[PDB]
């Protein structure tokens, strides 16, 4: 089924024009790049055009970092 | 001079006040050393983990009203 959202219709005495066009279809795609914003999501780009959130980056905080064991590496 | 905003010292006559437990403030001994950091709880203690002792001001006059000892928050 399709629903049709066409609230900023307007009528004036401007010839026919298609301003906007906005669906939420999608097709198969290939990993085009990838890149990270300021608040850690993890953004990526395909071959239809969507711009899928893969995910953030988990951060951790300690209330008293001077008593964090030491582990390797 | 170690940059370290949590580090503190007495220039002049004084010493810090530190009490060996937060519940007993009366309990206290004097110390020079400054190697304050934060706690599990948000508290400024000591490298033996004794809390350090201080006032409590009122939120626009300036001057501190009790002059009881508390552990600093």
């Amino acid at each position: 089924t399709l629903n049709f959202g066409l609230g900023s219709a307007t009528q004036f005495a401007a010839p026919f024009e298609l301003t906007k066009f906005d669906e939420d279809g999608a097709t198969t795609g290939f990993l085009t790049k990838v890149d990270f914003d300021e608040n850690g999501s993890v953004m990526g780009t395909y071959s239809n055009g969507e711009n899928v959130t893969l995910g953030r980056v988990a951060l951790v905080r300690v209330p008293n970092e001077q008593g964090l064991d030491k582990k390797g590496g | 001079y170690t940059n370290n905003p949590m580090d503190l010292r007495v220039s002049g006559t004084g010493f810090f006040a530190v009490a060996k437990e937060r519940l007993t403030p009366q309990q206290n001994e004097l110390t020079r050393n400054g190697a304050f950091h934060l706690n599990k709880e948000n508290y400024m203690v000591t490298a033996n983990d004794e809390f350090l002792l201080g006032y409590q001001v009122d939120p626009s006059s300036g001057e501190v009203s009790s002059y009881e000892p508390q552990p600093i928050n």
